[PDB]
Protein backbone atom coordinates (compact mmCIF):
# COMPACT_ATOMS: atom_id res chain seq x y z
CA UNK A 1 0.00 0.00 0.00
CA UNK A 2 0.98 3.71 -0.52
CA UNK A 3 1.26 6.13 1.97
CA UNK A 4 1.49 10.04 3.06
CA UNK A 5 5.28 9.36 3.75
CA UNK A 6 6.56 7.98 0.37
CA UNK A 7 6.50 11.46 -1.09
CA UNK A 8 8.16 14.85 0.01
CA UNK A 9 5.88 17.85 0.11
CA UNK A 10 7.11 20.80 -1.47
CA UNK A 11 4.30 23.88 -2.47
CA UNK A 12 0.98 24.41 -2.41
CA UNK A 13 -0.40 24.54 -5.92
CA UNK A 14 -4.42 24.87 -4.74
CA UNK A 15 -6.70 25.19 -1.10
CA UNK A 16 -10.32 25.35 -0.35
CA UNK A 17 -13.05 23.40 1.25
CA UNK A 18 -12.62 19.75 0.23
CA UNK A 19 -9.46 19.75 0.75
CA UNK A 20 -6.27 20.98 -1.39
CA UNK A 21 -3.19 19.93 -4.26
CA UNK A 22 0.29 19.81 -3.11
CA UNK A 23 3.54 19.38 -5.47
CA UNK A 24 5.18 16.38 -4.40
CA UNK A 25 8.34 14.64 -4.71
CA UNK A 26 7.64 10.31 -5.11
CA UNK A 27 10.60 9.60 -2.60
CA UNK A 28 11.52 6.30 -4.65
CA UNK A 29 11.99 7.36 -8.01
CA UNK A 30 12.70 11.69 -7.11
CA UNK A 31 9.77 12.07 -9.77
CA UNK A 32 7.55 15.18 -9.28
CA UNK A 33 3.45 14.92 -9.17
CA UNK A 34 0.63 16.39 -7.81
CA UNK A 35 -1.31 15.32 -5.24
CA UNK A 36 -4.99 16.09 -4.22
CA UNK A 37 -5.33 15.66 -0.64
CA UNK A 38 -9.23 15.56 0.12
CA UNK A 39 -10.43 15.46 3.97
CA UNK A 40 -12.75 12.48 4.08
CA UNK A 41 -14.47 13.84 7.56
CA UNK A 42 -15.67 16.53 4.99
CA UNK A 43 -16.45 14.31 2.21
CA UNK A 44 -18.65 12.83 4.19
CA UNK A 45 -20.45 15.69 5.58
CA UNK A 46 -21.47 17.29 2.67
CA UNK A 47 -22.60 13.92 1.48
CA UNK A 48 -20.31 13.50 -1.73
CA UNK A 49 -18.95 10.31 -1.51
CA UNK A 50 -20.80 9.23 -4.46
CA UNK A 51 -18.45 12.22 -6.52
CA UNK A 52 -15.37 10.55 -5.04
CA UNK A 53 -15.80 7.31 -6.53
CA UNK A 54 -16.75 8.96 -9.86
CA UNK A 55 -13.59 11.05 -10.01
CA UNK A 56 -11.63 8.15 -9.06
CA UNK A 57 -13.45 5.64 -11.27
CA UNK A 58 -13.26 8.08 -14.64
CA UNK A 59 -9.36 8.84 -13.67
CA UNK A 60 -8.82 5.17 -13.63
CA UNK A 61 -10.71 4.21 -16.82
CA UNK A 62 -9.45 7.25 -18.98
CA UNK A 63 -6.43 8.40 -21.35
CA UNK A 64 -6.10 10.71 -23.54
CA UNK A 65 -3.56 13.29 -24.27
CA UNK A 66 -6.05 16.29 -22.53
CA UNK A 67 -6.74 14.89 -19.72
CA UNK A 68 -5.10 14.37 -16.40
CA UNK A 69 -3.93 10.64 -15.64
CA UNK A 70 -3.44 9.70 -12.09
CA UNK A 71 -0.62 7.75 -10.93
CA UNK A 72 -1.97 6.70 -7.61
CA UNK A 73 -5.14 6.55 -5.70
CA UNK A 74 -4.59 5.76 -2.30
CA UNK A 75 -5.96 6.79 1.14
CA UNK A 76 -5.20 7.05 4.81
CA UNK A 77 -7.60 6.90 8.09
CA UNK A 78 -8.99 10.40 7.36
CA UNK A 79 -7.90 11.19 3.96
CA UNK A 80 -8.00 10.65 -0.06
CA UNK A 81 -4.91 11.46 -2.28
CA UNK A 82 -5.05 11.16 -6.02
CA UNK A 83 -1.05 11.44 -7.55
CA UNK A 84 -1.35 12.98 -10.67
CA UNK A 85 1.18 14.23 -13.41
CA UNK A 86 2.06 17.43 -12.59
CA UNK A 87 0.97 19.96 -15.28
CA UNK A 88 3.44 23.06 -14.85
CA UNK A 89 2.38 25.44 -17.08
CA UNK A 90 -1.16 26.36 -14.51
CA UNK A 91 -4.30 26.86 -15.13
CA UNK A 92 -5.88 28.94 -17.79
CA UNK A 93 -7.36 31.05 -15.82
CA UNK A 94 -3.62 32.27 -14.12
CA UNK A 95 -3.34 32.97 -17.84
CA UNK A 96 -6.06 34.57 -18.90
CA UNK A 97 -6.10 36.57 -16.18
CA UNK A 98 -2.11 37.60 -16.78
CA UNK A 99 -2.93 38.42 -20.48
CA UNK A 100 -6.57 39.82 -19.80
CA UNK A 101 -7.72 38.22 -23.59
CA UNK A 102 -6.53 36.02 -26.21
CA UNK A 103 -5.93 36.27 -29.86
CA UNK A 104 -8.63 34.12 -31.73
CA UNK A 105 -5.77 31.61 -33.17
CA UNK A 106 -4.91 30.93 -29.61
CA UNK A 107 -7.90 30.32 -28.00
CA UNK A 108 -8.76 28.03 -31.45
CA UNK A 109 -5.92 26.01 -29.59
CA UNK A 110 -7.22 25.67 -26.45
CA UNK A 111 -10.56 25.01 -27.80
CA UNK A 112 -9.57 22.33 -30.81
CA UNK A 113 -7.49 20.70 -27.63
CA UNK A 114 -10.88 20.47 -25.15
CA UNK A 115 -13.03 19.67 -28.00
CA UNK A 116 -10.59 16.42 -28.71
CA UNK A 117 -11.59 15.72 -25.21
CA UNK A 118 -14.84 16.27 -24.51
CA UNK A 119 -15.14 14.02 -27.71
CA UNK A 120 -13.42 11.52 -25.98
CA UNK A 121 -15.92 11.74 -23.01
CA UNK A 122 -18.64 11.50 -24.83
CA UNK A 123 -17.89 8.77 -27.00
CA UNK A 124 -16.76 6.86 -23.59
CA UNK A 125 -20.62 7.98 -22.37
CA UNK A 126 -19.11 10.55 -19.77
CA UNK A 127 -20.31 14.29 -19.14
CA UNK A 128 -17.73 16.19 -17.49
CA UNK A 129 -20.06 18.75 -16.08
CA UNK A 130 -17.30 21.38 -15.24
CA UNK A 131 -15.97 22.77 -18.04
CA UNK A 132 -14.19 26.17 -16.95
CA UNK A 133 -10.77 28.09 -16.59
CA UNK A 134 -9.31 26.77 -13.50
CA UNK A 135 -10.47 23.27 -14.33
CA UNK A 136 -8.16 23.52 -17.79
CA UNK A 137 -4.17 23.09 -17.25
CA UNK A 138 -1.33 23.60 -19.46
CA UNK A 139 1.46 21.04 -19.22
CA UNK A 140 5.38 21.81 -19.62
CA UNK A 141 4.72 21.77 -23.43
CA UNK A 142 1.89 23.96 -23.72
CA UNK A 143 -0.92 21.43 -24.10
CA UNK A 144 -4.55 21.19 -22.63
CA UNK A 145 -5.06 18.72 -19.52
CA UNK A 146 -8.26 19.17 -18.10
CA UNK A 147 -8.52 18.11 -13.94
CA UNK A 148 -10.56 17.61 -11.53
CA UNK A 149 -13.63 15.38 -12.46
CA UNK A 150 -15.51 15.06 -9.60
CA UNK A 151 -18.55 16.33 -10.73
CA UNK A 152 -18.59 13.70 -14.13
CA UNK A 153 -21.52 11.39 -15.06
CA UNK A 154 -20.87 8.32 -16.66
CA UNK A 155 -23.56 5.80 -18.38
CA UNK A 156 -24.76 9.01 -20.39
CA UNK A 157 -25.01 7.84 -24.05
CA UNK A 158 -26.73 9.02 -27.16
CA UNK A 159 -29.49 11.48 -25.39
CA UNK A 160 -29.22 9.97 -21.76
CA UNK A 161 -30.39 12.99 -19.25
CA UNK A 162 -29.18 13.64 -15.27
CA UNK A 163 -31.26 15.40 -12.75
CA UNK A 164 -28.33 16.81 -10.39
CA UNK A 165 -28.15 20.74 -9.99
CA UNK A 166 -24.62 21.06 -10.12
CA UNK A 167 -21.44 22.58 -11.89
CA UNK A 168 -19.86 26.07 -11.31
CA UNK A 169 -22.79 29.47 -10.81
CA UNK A 170 -21.24 31.01 -13.82
CA UNK A 171 -20.58 28.56 -16.34
CA UNK A 172 -24.46 27.08 -15.63
CA UNK A 173 -26.25 25.87 -18.64
CA UNK A 174 -30.00 27.06 -18.91
CA UNK A 175 -31.46 24.19 -18.78
CA UNK A 176 -30.03 23.42 -15.77
CA UNK A 177 -31.55 26.20 -14.47
CA UNK A 178 -34.55 24.67 -15.09
CA UNK A 179 -36.36 21.80 -13.39
CA UNK A 180 -36.28 17.89 -14.50
CA UNK A 181 -34.05 16.56 -16.41
CA UNK A 182 -30.97 17.97 -19.12
CA UNK A 183 -28.54 16.12 -21.83
CA UNK A 184 -24.79 15.59 -22.02
CA UNK A 185 -25.24 19.33 -24.44
CA UNK A 186 -24.23 21.05 -21.18
CA UNK A 187 -20.44 20.41 -21.95
CA UNK A 188 -20.50 22.44 -25.52
CA UNK A 189 -22.28 25.60 -23.48
CA UNK A 190 -19.37 24.86 -20.92
CA UNK A 191 -17.14 24.91 -23.98
CA UNK A 192 -18.58 28.15 -25.60
CA UNK A 193 -18.48 30.16 -22.03
CA UNK A 194 -14.57 29.11 -21.80
CA UNK A 195 -14.12 29.96 -25.38
CA UNK A 196 -16.35 33.74 -24.95
CA UNK A 197 -13.99 34.32 -21.76
CA UNK A 198 -10.44 33.70 -24.22
CA UNK A 199 -11.41 35.81 -27.24
CA UNK A 200 -13.53 38.71 -25.28
CA UNK A 201 -11.85 38.90 -21.93
CA UNK A 202 -14.89 38.07 -19.68
CA UNK A 203 -17.69 35.98 -18.61
CA UNK A 204 -20.71 35.99 -21.07
CA UNK A 205 -22.73 36.56 -17.98
CA UNK A 206 -22.00 37.77 -14.90
CA UNK A 207 -23.00 39.69 -11.13
CA UNK A 208 -22.05 38.37 -7.64
CA UNK A 209 -25.86 37.66 -6.90
CA UNK A 210 -26.37 34.28 -8.23
CA UNK A 211 -30.31 35.14 -8.32
CA UNK A 212 -29.24 38.14 -10.92
CA UNK A 213 -26.59 35.73 -12.45
CA UNK A 214 -28.79 32.77 -13.38
CA UNK A 215 -31.63 35.01 -14.91
CA UNK A 216 -28.89 36.38 -17.43
CA UNK A 217 -27.61 33.01 -17.93
CA UNK A 218 -31.46 32.23 -18.95
CA UNK A 219 -33.06 35.57 -20.01
CA UNK A 220 -30.40 37.89 -21.50
CA UNK A 221 -28.60 37.91 -25.19
CA UNK A 222 -25.21 37.34 -24.99
CA UNK A 223 -23.48 40.51 -26.86
CA UNK A 224 -19.55 40.36 -29.04
CA UNK A 225 -17.14 43.13 -29.26
CA UNK A 226 -17.68 44.58 -32.84
CA UNK A 227 -14.03 43.30 -34.22
CA UNK A 228 -14.67 40.37 -33.33
CA UNK A 229 -14.85 37.59 -36.51
CA UNK A 230 -17.84 36.60 -37.99
CA UNK A 231 -16.71 33.00 -37.51
CA UNK A 232 -16.06 33.42 -34.07
CA UNK A 233 -19.43 34.86 -33.50
CA UNK A 234 -21.02 32.04 -34.91
CA UNK A 235 -19.43 30.09 -32.94
CA UNK A 236 -19.91 31.45 -29.45
CA UNK A 237 -23.41 31.82 -30.62
CA UNK A 238 -23.72 28.38 -31.53
CA UNK A 239 -22.42 27.26 -28.29
CA UNK A 240 -24.23 29.09 -26.42
CA UNK A 241 -27.72 28.77 -27.94
CA UNK A 242 -29.82 28.80 -24.84
CA UNK A 243 -31.87 25.75 -26.77
CA UNK A 244 -29.87 22.77 -26.43
CA UNK A 245 -31.80 21.02 -28.90
CA UNK A 246 -30.49 24.24 -31.13
CA UNK A 247 -27.23 24.31 -29.59
CA UNK A 248 -23.65 23.53 -31.37
CA UNK A 249 -23.25 19.94 -30.88
CA UNK A 250 -26.20 19.48 -29.24
CA UNK A 251 -27.57 17.16 -32.21
CA UNK A 252 -26.80 13.22 -32.51
CA UNK A 253 -23.31 13.62 -33.72
CA UNK A 254 -22.48 15.58 -30.57
CA UNK A 255 -18.73 17.17 -31.56
CA UNK A 256 -18.50 16.61 -35.19
CA UNK A 257 -20.95 19.86 -35.19
CA UNK A 258 -18.52 21.54 -33.33
CA UNK A 259 -15.45 19.93 -35.25
CA UNK A 260 -17.16 21.04 -38.64
CA UNK A 261 -17.93 24.49 -37.92
CA UNK A 262 -16.41 27.33 -39.75
CA UNK A 263 -14.25 28.65 -36.76
CA UNK A 264 -12.34 25.40 -37.11
CA UNK A 265 -11.83 25.66 -40.59
CA UNK A 266 -7.80 25.32 -40.27
CA UNK A 267 -7.74 22.62 -37.86
CA UNK A 268 -7.11 19.18 -39.32
CA UNK A 269 -8.75 16.86 -36.35
CA UNK A 270 -6.65 13.69 -36.57
CA UNK A 271 -3.45 16.33 -35.90
CA UNK A 272 -5.11 17.56 -32.63
CA UNK A 273 -5.04 14.10 -30.92
CA UNK A 274 -1.84 12.83 -32.04
CA UNK A 275 0.11 16.72 -30.53
CA UNK A 276 0.85 17.80 -33.76
CA UNK A 277 -0.34 21.45 -33.34
CA UNK A 278 2.05 23.85 -32.24
CA UNK A 279 1.40 25.76 -29.03
CA UNK A 280 1.48 29.53 -29.24
CA UNK A 281 2.41 29.46 -25.76
CA UNK A 282 5.49 27.73 -23.91
CA UNK A 283 5.49 27.28 -20.17
CA UNK A 284 9.20 29.31 -18.91
CA UNK A 285 10.09 26.48 -16.56
CA UNK A 286 13.78 25.96 -15.43
CA UNK A 287 13.50 23.36 -13.23
CA UNK A 288 10.48 20.82 -11.67
CA UNK A 289 10.12 22.51 -8.42
CA UNK A 290 9.28 25.69 -10.35
CA UNK A 291 5.73 27.11 -9.60
CA UNK A 292 6.23 30.33 -11.57
CA UNK A 293 2.32 30.12 -13.36
CA UNK A 294 0.76 29.18 -9.98
CA UNK A 295 -0.53 32.08 -7.74
CA UNK A 296 2.15 33.25 -4.55
CA UNK A 297 -1.09 33.50 -2.76
CA UNK A 298 -0.68 29.21 -2.31
CA UNK A 299 2.60 28.53 -2.87
CA UNK A 300 3.74 31.20 -0.12
CA UNK A 301 1.75 29.06 2.41
CA UNK A 302 4.37 26.95 4.52
CA UNK A 303 3.23 23.18 4.52
CA UNK A 304 1.45 21.71 7.28
CA UNK A 305 -0.66 18.08 9.01
CA UNK A 306 -3.95 18.93 10.15
CA UNK A 307 -4.68 17.70 13.96
CA UNK A 308 -8.03 16.04 13.97
CA UNK A 309 -11.52 1.32 11.61
CA UNK A 310 -13.68 0.38 8.75
CA UNK A 311 -13.88 4.26 7.78
CA UNK A 312 -12.37 2.76 4.60
CA UNK A 313 -13.59 4.06 0.91
CA UNK A 314 -14.39 1.30 -0.98
CA UNK A 315 -13.82 0.62 -4.87
CA UNK A 316 -11.18 4.41 -4.54
CA UNK A 317 -7.39 2.61 -4.53
CA UNK A 318 -5.19 2.46 -7.89
CA UNK A 319 -2.07 1.89 -9.45
CA UNK A 320 -1.03 2.66 -13.17
CA UNK A 321 1.62 0.29 -13.18
CA UNK A 322 -0.58 -2.59 -11.53
CA UNK A 323 -3.70 -1.49 -14.21
CA UNK B 1 -10.28 39.43 -13.93
CA UNK B 2 -13.56 37.79 -12.65
CA UNK B 3 -12.78 35.82 -8.63
CA UNK B 4 -12.40 32.20 -8.46
CA UNK B 5 -15.40 30.21 -8.51
CA UNK B 6 -16.45 27.05 -6.48
CA UNK B 7 -17.76 23.97 -8.17
CA UNK B 8 -20.90 22.63 -6.27
CA UNK B 9 -23.46 20.09 -6.30
CA UNK B 10 -26.88 19.50 -5.54
N1 LIG C 1 -11.92 22.67 -7.05
C1 LIG C 1 -10.57 23.22 -7.32
C2 LIG C 1 -9.59 22.08 -7.11
N2 LIG C 1 -8.29 22.41 -7.65
C3 LIG C 1 -7.70 21.48 -8.47
O1 LIG C 1 -8.29 20.54 -8.97
C4 LIG C 1 -6.32 21.69 -8.72
C5 LIG C 1 -5.41 22.64 -8.29
C6 LIG C 1 -4.11 22.42 -8.83
C7 LIG C 1 -4.05 21.31 -9.66
C8 LIG C 1 -2.94 20.77 -10.41
C9 LIG C 1 -1.76 21.45 -10.59
C10 LIG C 1 -0.74 20.91 -11.32
N3 LIG C 1 -0.76 19.72 -11.92
C11 LIG C 1 -1.92 19.08 -11.73
N4 LIG C 1 -2.19 17.85 -12.24
C12 LIG C 1 -3.44 17.47 -11.87
C13 LIG C 1 -3.98 18.48 -11.11
C14 LIG C 1 -3.01 19.52 -11.01
S1 LIG C 1 -5.59 20.56 -9.77
C15 LIG C 1 -9.49 21.73 -5.66
C16 LIG C 1 -9.75 20.43 -5.29
C17 LIG C 1 -9.66 20.07 -3.96
C18 LIG C 1 -9.32 21.00 -3.02
C19 LIG C 1 -9.06 22.30 -3.39
C20 LIG C 1 -9.14 22.66 -4.71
Amino acid sequence: KVTMNDFDYLKLLGKGTFGKVILVREKATGRYYAMKILRKEVIIAKDEVAHTVTESRVLQNTRHPFLTALKYAFQTHDRLCFVMEYANGGELFFHLSRERVFTEERARFYGAEIVSALEYLHSRDVVYRDIKLENLMLDKDGHIKITDFGLCKEGISDGATMKTFCGTPEYLAPEVLEDNDYGRAVDWWGLGVVMYEMMCGRLPFYNQDHERLFELILMEEIRFPRTLSPEAKSLLAGLLKKDPKQRLGGGPSDAKEVMEHRFFLSINWQDVVQKKLLPPFKPQVTSEVDTRYFDDEFTAQSITITPPQRTHFPQFDYSASIR
Amino acid sequence: GRPRTTSFAE
